[PDB]
């Protein structure tokens, strides 16, 4: 919405307000990993 | 003495030809080798791109 403009009603997001006057936008997930850091001593058994 | 040594090193070709051919089929029927890498894995970073 924006008046006494020769184009209007265009698509995307409004370049001025994003507050939207609401709680917040809701995002959410979960994760699997991957690293390798320092570990415990396998070592201390080399045989089965 | 060697009455019975150099008697019994003479007898037994038999043994020892056989053992010849023993050894000789038993190469054609040894089967595969195979090592295991053992108690360490192995990896890296696998999609280079």
């Amino acid at each position: 919405k924006l008046t006494r403009t020769r184009l209007d009603r265009l698509y995307g997001l409004p370049a001025a307000d994003p507050n939207n006057g609401k709680e917040y936008y809701e995002i959410a997930g979960r994760f699997s990993l991957i690293s390798l850091v320092p570990s415990n001593d396998d070592y201390q058994t080399p045989i089965a | 003495m060697a009455s019975l040594i150099y008697r019994q090193l003479l007898t037994n070709s038999y043994t020892v030809d056989l053992s010849d051919e023993i050894q000789e089929i038993g190469s054609t029927k040894s089967q595969n080798v195979t090592i295991n890498p053992g108690p360490f894995a192995q990896t890296g970073y696998a999609p280079v791109n």
